[PDB]
RNA sequence: GUAACCGGAGAGGGAACCCACU
């Protein structure tokens, strides 16, 4: 945190439909703490064999 | 002196003295709620 | 015996797994509670992704 | 915990005066009437009844602060006519208006009930 | 893709990605890949059909669930890697039709664009009619709006628990709230707001409240705080719950200990205040010294319930929860669903409050100077649709990208109920009775009460306690 | 007491005050004093220090009292100004067509602390006595102040042409011998600008007199606002539906121009601007076309704007909002920018998976042809969220450098 | 320095005005004899203000020059700003 | 320099509301009548709640608030009672208060609705508004009880007016309207054609608002006083008029005393 | 939790209208017909029942503290 | 350079147009906790005795 | 008009991390 590199904090184009664009804390964690979209699902992993 | 308590599970008023393990004489349940007090409560309707 | 692993609520080995709303109310649990958190020292803990 | 009691809006303390009269030194035949534990409900009608008197040169009210419970009525009248007597004539005319209104309203109710 | 769409060997979460200009073709199976479901589009037609919709509409009897829909090969889970190499359409009707051709080679379609929002941002009505920092602020303040946070809040002995007396589901809502269960555990009341400059007590982003409504229970809530304590720790320094007696125990506050029962606790239902003993605990002095827990200064609540039990060490353990209702006063922080926060500036009674041709006096008056720079046009549209809904009998629909409802349609619907089509009304001054020269914009809007009360922030000091290392005043 | 808002940036952040005891549990400070403190009353907390020794109490009284701190040494301007309802209501009150009844004039004059109890002769004696808003603001203005200001909507050609000293639009505020003769008072007259009416008042009369001037302005104007009224509504944001057609036509020709510029760039028919490469000159052409379109739609919006509009009633007074806020509300939100450029290609040579590859069109790179009334299509909503995220990040990041 | 060589301003600056008023009203608060006949006002700060306006404060100001020297300016002898 | 002569005619009389018109009076007088309607009409509502038992899921102060918002039928007793702050007695007597009792216990498996019918007054004429609704409608719900739950309380009803608390507000909706057609133009319509006609307006569909008259003064004040159920709508107006008249008389007495003490 | 006794804006009694409102909705009546069958002409009173969520039923599903 | 201080209060600010710019409204709870030390003198001795 | 019967005792660790407010 408290870093002057705003590039990680910015909303990336690949956040469409997987991370809420609006929802983020306004403090020193802008863009670093981001919630999850509604239908966004995180894969759980399986064997590739 | 009596300090009647309430079992969380079977809701049984059971006598407990000071410095005893928190135990219900039936059902062995270990969480107790105290009672409602006897002193007067006065509430304005505001 | 190796130890006791903290277990997440509403998980597949949690004691509230698959219980109906009437049973959850009988257990003084909220049927609307999504779960997904740990109870440790009687305090809800949520693993942030 | 700083909330004032609900009865503070209309109840006088011990030693308080319901009405206070202060002469206005800026202009002649002018007076400031400070009313405690009253509000627009009384101030507006008092001002309106005062404005009907042709011998009243100035009439208005204000509440200095809505959290406080006071209202200030400044009355300036023509010489040979006093602001105090102007205020009391306005009050005694408004009371007559209200009494006549009561009589007419109850008459209207009586004739509305099966009439 | 054929195997993944039938779940023969490749599971749905696995993503296959073909880079074309550069010859790599990558398959990912590891955990942590974030993905979302998308519809499958052939030549120019969806695989979702009237038969799918029908057999899934009659669910709970045909049990044709989302898993069966996935197995039908109708939807896929697409992560970012596979989202790079795919072509989506926002709406099948508007983006799959014969026209001046844009793509004509779609591969997937979105179920509904409103699903790009989160949880706190899915409760915003008309979020595409607001400036984005307003939406961010509303997503932040939705976590602070007080309401019934859980159904079993009375069995839940919890510190800092806030519940509202009369929560209401919003008159105007998104179709995404029924999935957040916001209409079952709402946080806020559908207030009738009048966006006007009445007296000046709302000038800088503040708000006037109706004192009579607050008396009637408007935004009234109760604050639950829980206190825990456990007895024990040494060879002879045994902790014990009891009433500390002055001749026996050495150290005591001026606080009155008669409120305690002889076991050392208060019975639930006893009025309590700051610097009042709640748990009488004493340690043996090698006569005795107390470690009694005092109620937090300036709390002034009432004990709700007292529980005694044993912790995992087998020692007596007590938790006590204290009720304290918080009547909305001036300075309490209120906010809408559009990032329009504000503290109450003054509370006028119903007589002092402006009113319509009827006796409708706004529960809330906010400064109109909060709209033009914030540009919360969603707030105005919510205030309009709320009146339309409360007059029609329907619950308003504020899906972000609905495109089936707009300001003109809402205005035409409102004009049928005897109101000005743009929501304005002719209010009368509450003090003088003269009708306000300008016409007031008024209507039901879903306001929220935030946890930031003023009684939890106000404090002073005059030579109080002092730190130990450097003799400066304490902090907190 | 001395009273500050904790992020103290200048000596107009710690200012003296006289304590008045009020019932409820909140600090209450006058609305002109909001500007120096940078307060917002949106949950702000301010902490109050009481000087204990009588020497330091007198020192605060003689140095840091707010009436003494009106004019900054930072930019030789007044810091407190009429703000946020009182400014708009003054603009509406000092208009030419503002007339007050006998009872209304008495009610307003009752809120003047610096009033001699002498009712001025009304601007109209027959058929029936009516006063004017300027006639009451002249009593509000203290002493004998002489200043000349210009209203926000003052036309440029008015000074050159005739009617120079008799303004058709009632602009060119002229205060003479402590009396408002003509002109509509706006931000540029009663605000924090240099040479404003309040600045002249502070420089001529005492700081206490200028304090009384704030108090009288705010009280009497807020009490006239009880009669006048000021709102904002969804009807204030609608157009004539001929302005909607004009805006749609402007957007459509702008889109056609962008498309044909893209065609010229693709057919290698576009010559790079000297001092720039092909990519940046194409970017410059696209930005010029989009900005011209946005400006034209905004100007059409203000032209369509009515006299009774509350958005205009706010922006002209300067209390809140700007002339581009109305354009973004009614006509066109605009083109979203991240780091000055259009929305970058986050995906493989495209912005979102809804756009075809290598799509440089206005809709594909952040331009929002919809306003805040018609709503934003989901692509435009995401682009606007991403654009506002940049400003939100900058707001947080800038503090740790500026305070240091 | 001697009375002939006084190079500082003859105007009583705002800091001198604040500190003289504070330190004189403090003396009035400690029951120092007032230099001006009062009309029943009880606040020592207003008493000190009245004394300053009447030019009767029994205090002189030592203005230290940067080189190390100083000048003794009597409150009655230099011009009050307000 | 004297009072004007107002006239009143009733346009609708009902147990729920009274709608009428007042002529030849001032805007300030009409507003003060409308204002006393809400603020200064004394009624009987319960202000002292003592809960002996509460096993419900709504807490004690919630129950007390919902109880206090319950209106009580006080048509003539409110005139003959006294404010508890003015009565010479101790805590409570029948001369300044009315005792209420509520003892409900749920024993069957069916959910028990605790309503205002379960409140037992000591005075038979001061009761909730479940008195008469024949010429089916429900009663005010207080709380719902599960099997085994109960609550026992004793309450007192004081005399108060709406300036203290909204529970002493005898009226629900006080419609106030003067000059329905904008003849005085106290309000200014940017587009008068878009505004719906008032109920009391007398204009054809062609005309949007009345022509302006500079000589006009506000008269013909239209009221629609809707009672909550405690007082009759017809007696709310009479009580408000009496209260305003006695308030003015008290102010006049204080002014006369002050003047005669100053002279 | 439970239906308020009075409308916050108007003050008209709404506490007795909830059960009748639910009964009317347990019929062909729509919300717009049930509200004015109960006599709610103002939208201030209409929203009181239209937007009310009745959480007391979910609260009663839990066993009480006593017996 | 900076440190905690006595005789200081903090709460939420709210607008109020009915008091001058030099006035600030403080609650009775804050005013009844923070104190100012007045030196007794024969002028204010009776007032301070009553206080 | 007694050996004041206790003398009003309040100072109440700290570090770490997290969330949040302006
Ligand atoms: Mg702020
Ligand atoms: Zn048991
Ligand atoms: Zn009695
Ligand atoms: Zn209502």
């Amino acid at each position: 945190r408290d870093g002057k590199l705003a590039k990680p904090r910015q909303l990336h184009n690949t956040l469409w439909g997987m991370v809420c664009p609006a929802e983020t804390p306004e403090g020193h964690a802008v863009g670093l703490v981001k919630n999850l979209a509604l239908m966004a699902y995180i894969s759980v992993g399986s064997q590739p064999s | 002196q009596p300090m009647i308590y309430i079992c969380g599970e079977c809701h049984t008023e059971n006598e407990i003295k000071s410095r005893d393990p928190i135990r219900c004489r039936e059902c062995g349940y270990r969480i107790m709620y105290k009672k409602r007090t006897k002193r007067l409560v006065v509430f304005d309707a505001r | 015996f190796i130890g006791k692993i903290p277990i997440m609520l509403r998980s597949t080995y949690c004691l509230l797994n698959g219980l109906t709303d009437r049973d959850l109310c009988e257990l003084n649990e909220c049927p609307l509670d999504p779960g997904g958190y740990f109870i440790i020292n009687g305090s809800e803990k949520v693993l942030i992704a | 915990m700083n909330a004032p009691p609900a009865f503070e809006s209309f109840l006088l303390f011990e030693g308080e005066k319901k009405i206070t009269i202060n002469k206005d030194t800026k202009v002649p035949n002018a007076c400031l009437f400070t009313i405690n534990k009253e509000d627009h409900t009384l101030g507006n009608i008092i001002k309106s009844q005062l404005l009907k008197d042709p011998q009243v040169l100035f009439a208005g009210y204000k509440v200095p602060h809505p959290l406080e419970h006071k209202i200030i009525i400044r009355v300036q009248t023509t010489p040979d006519y006093s602001p105090q007597e102007a205020f009391t004539n306005a009050i005694t005319d408004l009371i007559s208006e209200l009494s006549l209104l009561e009589e007419r309203f109850r008459v209207a109710i009586k004739d509305k009930q099966e009439g | 893709r054929k195997l993944r769409r039938q779940m023969d060997i490749i599971v749905s979460e696995v993503s296959m990605i073909r880079d074309i200009r550069e010859r790599e073709i990558r398959i990912y199976t590891d955990a942590g890949r974030i993905c979302r479901p998308l519809l499958i589009v052939e030549k120019q037609k969806l695989l979702l059909k009237k038969r799918h919709i029908d057999q899934l509409k009659e669910r709970e009897y045909n049990n044709y669930s989302w898993q069966d829909l996935v197995a039908s090969g109708v939807v896929e889970y697409i992560d970012t890697l596979e989202e790079e190499t795919v072509m989506l359409a926002m709406t099948p009707d508007d983006l799959q039709e014969k026209e001046v051709a844009y793509c004509s080679t779609y591969t997937h379609c979105e179920i509904h664009p409103s699903m790009i929002l989160g949880v706190c941002a899915s409760i915003i009505p008309f979020p595409d009619h607001n400036q984005s920092p307003r939406n961010t602020y509303q997503s932040a303040m939705g976590k602070q709006a007080m309401g019934v946070y859980i159904t079993n809040f009375h069995v839940r002995m919890d510190t800092l628990a806030h519940v509202l007396y009369y929560p209401q589901k919003p008159l105007v809502t998104t179709r995404s709230m029924e999935y957040l269960r916001f209409r079952e555990l709402p946080a806020g009341i559908n207030s009738i707001v009048a966006i006007a400059s009445y007296t000046g007590y709302n000038q800088e982003d503040s708000v006037i409240m109706n004192r009579s409504a607050v008396d009637r229970g408007f935004f009234r809530s109760v604050f639950y705080r829980s206190y825990k304590e456990q007895e024990s720790k040494g060879f002879d320094q045994e902790e014990v719950f009891e009433k500390p007696t002055r001749e026996t125990c050495q150290g005591m506050r001026h606080a009155i200990y008669d409120k305690l029962d002889d076991d050392g606790l208060i019975a639930p239902g006893v009025r309590v205040s700051g610097d009042d003993v709640i748990i009488g605990k004493t340690v043996t002095l090698p006569t005795k010294r107390d470690c009694s827990t005092f109620l937090r200064t300036s709390e002034t609540g009432i004990v709700d319930q007292v529980m005694v039990t044993l912790n995992q060490e087998g020692y007596k353990f007590c938790k006590i929860r204290v009720r304290s209702v918080r009547i909305p006063q001036i300075g309490d922080k209120f906010a809408s669903r559009h990032g329009q926060k504000g503290t109450c500036g003054i509370q006028y009674r119903q007589e002092d409050m402006p009113f319509t041709c009827e006796g409708i006096t706004p529960d809330i008056i906010i400064n109109p100077h909060a709209i033009p720079s914030r540009m919360t046009i969603g707030h105005l549209i919510e205030c309009l649709q709320g009146k339309v809904s409360a007059n029609k009998g329907e619950i308003g629909d504020a899906t972000p990208f609905n495109d089936a409802v707009n300001v003109q349609k809402i205005s035409n619907l409102l004009s049928d109920y005897g109101y000005h089509l743009r929501g304005n009304e002719v209010l009368y001054n509450g003090f003088t009775g003269r009708k306000i020269t300008s016409q007031i914009f008024i209507g039901p809007t879903y306001y929220q009460r935030l946890k930031h009360m003023v009684d939890d922030k106000i404090h002073s000091r005059a030579r109080g306690p002092i730190q130990i290392l450097n003799r400066q005043p304490m902090e907190g | 007491v001395i009273f500050n808002r904790q992020p103290t940036l200048h000596k107009m952040s710690m200012m003296g005050h006289r304590v008045r005891i009020l019932p409820w549990s909140t600090f209450r400070l006058n609305l002109s004093v909001t500007t120096p403190y940078n307060a917002d009353f949106d949950g702000d907390e301010m902490n109050l220090h009481l000087p204990q020794s009588l020497e330091t109490r007198a020192e605060i009284q003689e140095l840091a009292m707010v009436p003494r701190m009106i004019v900054t040494p930072q930019s030789n301007r007044p810091v407190m100004g009429i703000v946020q309802d009182t400014l708009t209501a003054v603009r509406k009150f000092t208009k030419r067509d503002v007339f007050l009844e006998r009872g209304e004039v008495m009610n307003l004059l009752m809120f003047l602390s610096t009033w001699d109890g002498k009712v001025p002769q009304p601007a109209i004696l027959k058929p029936r006595p009516l006063w004017t808003g300027k006639q009451i603001f002249s009593l509000i203005i203290p002493g004998h102040i002489n200043c000349i200001r210009t209203h926000s909507t003052h036309p440029d050609d008015e000074d050159s042409g005739p009617y120079k000293h008799i303004s058709p639009g009632d602009t060119k505020v002229v205060v003479e011998n402590g009396e408002l003769i003509m002109g509509i008072l706006c931000k540029k007259s009663l605000g924090t600008s240099a040479g404003s009416l309040v600045h002249i008042s502070y420089l001529e009369m005492g700081h206490d007199i200028t304090r009384l001037f704030y108090s009288n302005i705010q009280t009497v104007i807020n009490n006239w606002l009880l009669i006048e009224g000021h709102t904002i509504g969804i009807g204030d944001s609608i157009a004539d539906s001929k302005t909607y057609q004009d805006i749609q036509n402007t957007i459509k020709k702008a889109k056609q121009d962008v498309i044909e510029v893209i065609e010229k760039a693709h057919n290698n028919e576009l010559e790079p601007t000297p001092g720039n490469t092909l990519r940046q000159t194409f970017e410059n052409q696209v930005n010029r076309i989009l900005n011209d379109a946005r400006d034209k739609t905004g100007s059409s919006a203000q032209k369509s704007l009515s006299e009774y509009n509350n958005f205009k009633s706010m922006v002209v007074s300067g209390a809140k909002g700007s002339k581009i806020n109305i354009s973004q509300v009614i006509a066109v939100v605009g083109q979203q920018n991240v780091e000055g450029k259009r929305i970058p290609f986050g995906f493989k040579h495209r912005t979102l998976p809804h756009f075809i590859k290598d799509d440089y069109g206005p809709e594909s790179r952040g331009f929002v042809e919809n306003s805040y009334l018609a709503g934003l299509t989901p692509t435009e909503f995401f682009f606007h969220a991403m654009g506002g995220r940049e400003g939100l990040i900058d707001t947080a990041v800038k503090t740790a450098e500026t305070g240091y | 320095q001697a009375n002939q060589k006084r190079i500082t301003t003859p105007y009583m600056t705002k800091y001198e005005r604040a500190r003289v008023l504070g330190t004189r009203a403090l003396q009035i608060a400690m029951c120092a004899p007032v230099m001006v006949e009062l009309e029943g006002e009880t606040d020592p700060l207003l008493i000190a203000m009245k004394e300053l306006k009447a030019r009767k404060i029994p205090i002189i100001i030592r203005r230290y020059l940067p080189d190390g020297s100083y000048e003794d300016w009597g409150v009655d002898e230099l011009i009050i700003s307000d | 320099p004297y009072a004007n002569q107002p006239t009143v005619r009733i346009t609708e009389l009902t147990d729920e509301n009274v709608k009428f018109i007042i002529e030849n009076t001032d805007l300030a007088v009409a507003n003060s009548i409308r204002r006393v309607f809400i603020a200064e009409v004394p009624i009987i509502a319960i202000d002292w709640v003592q809960i002996d038992a509460n096993s419900s899921v709504l807490h004690d102060e919630f129950i007390a608030h919902r109880l206090g918002l319950i209106p009580l039928t006080s048509d003539d007793i409110v005139d003959k009672l006294q404010y508890s702050r003015d009565c010479t007695c101790e805590e409570f007597c029948p001369e300044c208060s009315v005792e209420f009792t509520l003892d409900v216990r749920c024993n069957e498996d069916q959910t028990r609705h605790v309503t205002s019918r379960d409140l037992i007054s000591n005075s038979p004429r001061v009761i909730p508004v479940t008195s008469r609704n024949r010429d089916e409608q429900d009663d005010i719900l207080i709380v719902k009880l599960r099997k085994g739950q109960e609550l026992r309380l004793r309450a007192y009803a004081k005399k108060g007016f709406g300036k203290e608390h909204a529970k002493w507000n005898p009226t629900a909706g006080v419609a106030f309207e003067y000059d329905p057609d904008n003849a005085l133009r106290h309000t200014v319509y940017p587009k008068p054609e878009e505004w719906p006609k008032s109920e009391y307006s007398e204009l054809d569909e062609d005309e949007s608002q009345a022509p302006y008259d500079p000589n006009g003064k506000p008269e013909r004040f239209y009221y629609n006083v809707e009672s909550c159920g405690s007082l009759r709508p017809e007696t709310i107006v009479l009580s408000a008029l009496s209260g305003l008249k006695k308030k003015l008389s008290d102010l006049q007495t204080q002014l006369s005393h002050e003047i005669q003490s100053d002279v | 939790m439970i239906i308020p006794v009075r409308c916050f804006t108007c003050g008209k009694i709404v506490g007795n209208k909830w059960e009748a409102y639910l009964g009317l909705l347990q019929a062909e009546y729509t919300e717009g017909d049930a509200l004015d069958a109960l006599g709610l002409k103002r939208y201030c009173c209409r929203r009181m029942l239209l937007a009310h969520v009745d959480l007391i039923e979910k609260l009663l599903n839990y066993a009480p503290l006593e017996k | 350079m900076g440190k905690r201080v006595d005789f200081s209060a903090r709460t939420v600010i709210t607008p109020d147009p009915n008091l001058s710019i030099d006035q600030v409204g403080v609650p009775r709870s804050i005013a009844a906790n923070m104190t100012f030390a007045e030196i007794v003198t024969p002028f204010n001795i009776d007032r301070l005795q009553e206080l």
